[PDB]
């Protein structure tokens, strides 16, 4: 349960190692995963954390739908 | 009127706008292929690149890394060589074509013509001029030669005879070319395929370069249990799926591409391309020691 993992990692401001653990090859992703994180992420003011979440294939246009904007 | 009378031959192949494709089965003389596309249009090749890749994250270098190759390829007037266009790094190469086609124009071009088969992609339209929609395909690359002739289920067909097409052009002379009569060729490595083709370059003797998560990590770790405990360093999960014969399948071919260090270059860790690049093409060039005198 990689998601979990990266939500702890989430809370604390930490970027070098999250990259490393949760971000390598063996494992997948998409931006259906990373939705509701890539959300908290914005609203808590981590910004390296979105750049890491843009980097790694997710479709920021796509993600704003009308509610997102409205909440 | 020559492409209608084409499709006899090979027992059609019209434009896709939403560039130029053909279709071929199997067996084609390479040296036709050379000279139909030379024939039609087209222009002769100072120097060519090739790469093997599936899906792979791009990191804040590699993207760097590769427009810088790609930019280099525009300098000098180029082909690169991709497999299909299952997106990951080959759709970042496209996206990097177009974004400097458009910044740039003016003189010159670059073309992606990429290999790939048949039977992987999806139902399309045969001919004129059939439009396309959206296993999968890349808008960018401008041409795509298909191979693989029959087959629905067949994985990678088409892998072995790009390969042989990658042979045949070195073979090609032509006089005052400036590397005496001898076009150069350079492969560029990202993951087990990409391993299968570095052994099949280098028995063509075609000098390869890696970069400094794969087979290509491994190599550059190099720098029996050898083999095993980089295999194992290099891929947790990889080694699992193969099997225990799999593991000395590929302790032969790590110890093919070892074989010969000349001809093999490394990367290491702005123009690091370029120099690794020329200096690839600089061993072969002294290896013959006919360039010495």
């Amino acid at each position: 349960n990689w998601n979990g993992q990266l939500k702890l990692l989430l809370e604390w401001n930490q970027l070098d190692l999250a990259s490393d653990e949760i971000f390598t090859n063996d494992r997948n992703w998409e931006s259906a995963d990373l939705q509701d994180v890539m959300f908290t992420a914005l609203v808590k003011d981590r910004p390296k954390f979105v750049r890491l979440f843009l980097e790694n294939g997710l479709n920021l246009r796509k993600f704003l739908t009308t509610e997102v904007l409205r909440e | 009127d020559l492409a209608n009378f084409i499709q006899e031959n090979f027992k059609a192949f019209g434009d896709i706008q939403f560039g130029k494709y053909i279709r071929l089965s199997c067996d084609t003389d390479s040296e036709t292929l050379y000279d139909l596309m030379t024939q039609h249009w087209h222009l002769k090749t100072p120097n060519l690149v090739i790469s093997v890749t599936k899906n792979f994250a791009l990191k804040p270098r590699m993207r760097k890394i590769f427009s810088r190759l790609i930019y280099i390829a525009q300098s000098k007037g180029a082909w690169i060589f991709t497999g299909g266009t299952h997106y990951g790094l080959m759709k970042y190469i496209g996206e990097v074509v177009r974004d400097n086609t458009i910044s740039r124009s003016s003189e010159e071009n670059v073309v992606a013509i990429g290999i790939a088969a048949w039977g992987m992609i999806s139902n399309r339209e045969t001919l004129y001029l059939a439009h396309y929609i959206m296993y999968c395909l890349d808008n960018n690359h401008t041409h795509l030669l298909l191979v693989d002739n029959g087959t629905h289920g067949h994985p990678t067909i088409e892998a072995k005879v790009r390969t042989q097409l990658e042979k045949y052009i070195s073979e090609r002379v032509i006089p005052e070319s400036n590397y005496g009569g001898k076009i150069p060729i350079v492969c560029f490595a990202q993951g087990k395929e990409t391993l299968k083709s570095i052994n099949v370059a280098i028995k063509s003797k075609i000098p390869c370069v890696v970069v400094e998560g794969r087979i290509a990590d491994v190599i550059a770790s190099l720098v029996s249990s050898c083999v095993k405990e980089s295999l194992l360093r290099f891929l947790p999960r990889t080694i699992s799926r193969l099997s225990e014969e799999e593991t000395e399948s590929w302790i032969k071919w790590i110890k093919e591409v070892l074989e010969s260090p000349h001809l093999l270059t490394v990367i290491k860790i702005d123009e690091i391309v370029s120099n690794a690049i020329s200096f690839a093409l600089y061993k072969a060039f002294s290896t013959n020691e006919h360039d010495r005198d």
